[PDB]
């Protein structure tokens, strides 16, 4: 969705993504490492690690902490946040590419470049490893599935796989039948890295660029320093797997697996970063925007943010589906992510996306409205443009990947979209990739109507009607007048009190606050471009406030429930048991403690047992006493 | 969290100060975190109240002063990073940037020999403008209010008469807390039946220094202008 920032700089070797947090932590070979805790767009700290090149980088496994390498050949963690080296040793004959941090004793791996990789006792002083099998200029060094087994990319063409041990290598083993490291049809090379048949691999393709692991698994994605980045996998071993990564024009520095993402990123020299699925795999399409020149992809294991490296330079690209879709069930708020999965209500204890069987975020969104049952849902699926997607409709009870055609808590039709319409029963649902009106009085609703077949705004977005309209338009199932359109507006999304009639309005940018049609009650703006306040019905006004969550307005009153948790935005308002949300995020299941309603009645029957009660006390926060306490 | 803090803002003369509400509804002096000084603009924060228990079920005034004249930061608007950090009986903490850092405030009025003053406005930093045009008021309430919410000055009258229409052209003057001087003349239509002023379409010619704070402050008062959900 957005490139937040984006300067081409920095000729980029090693990289990696903060997997807790937005950070980028850039290697270059400037003999430059970096920390720039990515996020407020600034560097924290930036040491060119020594005169010569810089090509490492790896985390240490903690929370903020580097590990890094340069050609000093040194080992040095150094937490940017403490701004403080833990414990030093340099490094042998080349620079540290992994790095990972264990503690029966407080206790120490590091992975190198080079010749071997020594894991140390610095409490109840013992062996716990010894790893030779490495040589010179490590491009990418891996932890495995096995986090403490790994595997190490060279540029003396060889790739290392290792076994480790507590008293160095050795494994015990006696059962298998075949093996896909090498034992039935196709498989690729041993390279010579150590000399020890666990596997070195070949890393000759001119040299290995880089090396990525499958977890539990043994495929490895590829950087080489062929055109041909050759991919393999030793969980099967195919044939036409001598494949040679093409661009159109020369390189594949490298390609590489997103954690999270079933697919391979590659990126190149003819200016260009690749598509490539790895799904149901293919190079889907190329994508040029210069540098000619790159070594590194990435995808973040925090997932945050996904980014591309380069010699000219570099680029961060941003996520979301602006807005993005809903259903109420009972005391459950449903969201569809503009980025982030679920968060379909209720929480535990830092973030927790909802996974259900009413699953939200997720599926590939047309749009979804709820089918009001605390048992029911409709969704679009396969999205986009299209002649007409799938729609699957499911059940709450238990949704699937179609849900019944038998079940009408299930169907599954064809069609591209399916959007409400004002004066509400009437609706729109678009089974040709244009207007057909969907109307049914019930709302458990599937329903194909070409009538009214009235473009002069051909298939696109609207929800009350507003193919940009700046209005919301009320009609029946085919007309060729108007009923009638108000001005007024939308998020492109009206907003009923939970079912279908909510005069509470979503706005893009601000929102309003209506009563069921076009009565202005209030209008709601803030200025910040991003969250949420919430109504429990209709117009129930909860509006988020800090640390601090609260009700805007009740009856005459105005309160502070209970207090946020850092950044949060109120959705609305699922029952008592209460939903809160930040985006998709740093969210809540909540005991609540209403302040306010209880309030203005109380206080309008002059009662203050309540408040007192709860012994509640505040007056000042910046003030706090100036709803009318003040007044 | 139990420990719930909310803190706000309370400028209280010269002095921003920090109402910090730490509540530690905790379940103990629970550990804390870590705090850090800094220059600021012209201020600087300044204070810290040291203990670091996040006190079981308690309540706690944090205060900071800030220091109001000085330690440049040039970092606009203020809306500069912030910490309060993980680092004890916390994981992470609040990491922010400010926004809520306004100018309609900190300038005040100031003063001018007209003819001379004609000369120096057109001298001045030309460089901003903004326009007037739109709101909810005759621009005498509607004038009053904006004047006090900025806190600045309209040098002087002519009797030509704010009233039957004026057909009037205003100027302003104001100097700020860390003195920047800054000039306008709006020329503006003004409210009266059938004649004219519920609009204006009156331009706000902004002068100051630098362009980036000159047409902010156009902006700045253009939100100041009207009276709406902020």
């Amino acid at each position: 969705m957005l490139t937040k920032f984006e300067t081409k700089s920095a000729r980029v070797k090693g990289l990696s993504f903060h997997p807790k947090r937005p950070w980028i932590l850039t290697s270059l070979h400037n003999g430059v490492i970096q920390l720039w805790d990515y996020r407020m767009c600034t560097l924290i700290d930036k040491f060119d690690e020594h005169d010569g090149p810089v090509r490492g980088i790896d985390f240490h496994k903690q929370q903020p902490l580097f590990v890094s390498g340069g050609d000093d050949y040194k080992i040095k963690v150094w937490n940017y946040k403490l701004r403080r080296c833990l414990f030093t040793l340099l490094g042998h004959l080349d620079y540290i590419r992994t790095t990972f941090f264990h503690h029966e004793y407080p206790w120490i791996l590091s992975a190198s470049d080079d010749q071997t990789i020594r894991v140390w006792n610095w409490q109840s002083r013992t062996c716990v490893c010894v790893l030779t099998g490495h040589n010179h200029y490590v491009m990418c060094a891996q932890f495995h599935p096995s986090e403490d087994l790994v595997v190490s990319a060279s540029l003396d063409q060889t790739v290392r796989v290792w076994d480790i041990s507590g008293l160095r290598k050795k494994n015990l083993s006696p059962g298998a039948v075949e093996s896909d490291v090498r034992g039935i049809t196709g498989v690729d090379l041993f390279g010579t890295t150590d000399a020890v048949v666990k596997h070195v691999l070949e890393g000759h393709d001119r040299g290995v660029n880089w090396a990525a692991f499958h977890p539990t698994m043994p495929l490895i994605v590829s950087g080489a320093d062929d055109r041909q980045v050759k991919i393999w996998r030793m969980n099967e071993s195919k044939a036409w797997e001598v494949d040679t990564c093409r661009g159109h024009y020369n390189n594949v520095s490298c390609a590489v697996f997103h954690p999270r993402q079933e697919l391979i990123l590659s990126n190149s020299e003819d200016k260009s970063i690749r598509v490539w699925d790895m799904s149901k795999r293919t190079g889907v399409q190329t994508f040029r925007r210069d540098h000619d020149r790159f070594w590194v992809l990435a995808a973040h294991p925090n997932l945050n943010l996904f980014a591309a490296g380069h010699d000219g330079g570099m680029i961060v690209f941003k996520l979301e589906r602006e807005r993005p879709a809903y259903a109420v069930h009972g005391n459950m708020l449903h969201y569809v992510k503009d980025r982030f999965l679920r968060q379909l209500d209720f929480n535990s204890s830092k973030d927790v996306a909802v996974m259900q069987l009413r699953s939200g975020s997720k599926f590939p969104v047309f749009n979804m409205s709820y089918n009001p049952a605390e048992n029911a849902v409709l969704l679009c699926t396969r999205a986009s443009n299209l002649e007409n997607s799938t729609y699957d409709l499911y059940t709450i009870p238990k949704d699937a990947d179609s849900q019944n055609p038998d079940a009408p808590e299930g169907k599954r039709s064809s069609g591209l979209t399916a959007v409400w319409v004002a004066r509400n029963r009437f609706a729109v649902l678009d089974r040709m990739h244009s207007l057909l009106i969907k109307n049914l009085k019930n709302e458990i609703t599937k329903k194909i109507q070409v009538p009214n077949c009235d473009e002069i705004f051909y298939a696109g977005t609207g929800n009350l009607l507003l193919r940009d309209a700046d209005s919301i338009t009320l009609f029946d199932v085919q007309q060729k007048r108007t009923l009638a359109s108000v001005k007024i507006s939308k998020v492109k999304y009206v907003i009923w009190s939970a079912d279908m009639s909510h005069v509470a309005l979503l706005a893009k940018h601000a929102i309003v606050i209506c009563n069921r049609k076009l009565d202005a009650l209030c209008n709601i703006h803030e200025n910040i471009r991003v969250k949420s306040g919430a109504w429990d019905e209709s117009g129930v006004f909860i509006y988020t406030t800090s640390n601090h969550i609260k009700y805007a307005v009740t009856t005459g009153d105005h309160g502070i429930i209970r207090t946020l948790d850092l950044p949060i935005y109120v959705t609305r308002v699922k029952g008592n048991n209460v939903y809160c949300l930040d985006r998709e995020c740093r969210p809540r299941v909540l005991t609540i403690d209403p302040t306010e309603f209880k309030f203005k009645l109380a206080l309008i029957n002059r009662k203050y047992d309540e408040v007192l009660h709860m012994v509640r006390n505040a007056k000042l926060v910046g003030q706090s006493i100036i709803a009318y306490l003040q007044k | 969290d139990p420990v719930y803090a909310e803190a706000y803002v309370h400028v209280n003369q010269y002095d921003i100060v920090l109402d910090v509400l730490v509540v530690n509804q905790t379940s103990d002096t629970l550990q804390n975190c870590t705090l850090e000084l800094a220059t600021l603009g012209d201020l600087k924060l300044v204070e810290k109240p040291s203990p670091l228990t996040l006190a079981p079920h308690d309540f706690a005034n944090i205060k900071a002063n800030v220091k109001v004249a000085s330690t440049e930061n040039g970092i606009i608007f203020g809306n500069i990073v912030y910490d309060v950090s993980g680092a004890a009986s916390d994981r992470n903490c609040v990491v922010l940037s400010d926004i809520h850092i306004d100018i309609m405030d900190y300038i005040q009025p100031a003063t001018c020999t007209d003819a001379e003053f004609r000369q120096m406005w057109a001298e001045f930093e030309w460089e901003n403008k903004v326009t007037v045009n739109t709101n909810m008021t005759d621009l005498n309430d509607y004038l009053q209010h904006i004047l006090k919410s900025t806190n600045m000055k309209c040098l002087t009258p002519e009797k030509a008469l704010s009233g039957y229409c004026g057909f009037m052209a205003a100027n302003l003057y104001a100097r700020s807390i860390f003195g920047e001087d800054a000039l306008a003349n709006v020329s503006i239509e003004k409210p009266v039946h059938q004649g004219p002023d519920a609009a204006v379409t009156g331009h706000i010619r902004i002068r100051a220094k630098s362009q980036g704070m000159a047409l902010s402050l156009g902006d700045k008062i253009n939100l100041s202008q009207k009276k709406t959900s902020l």
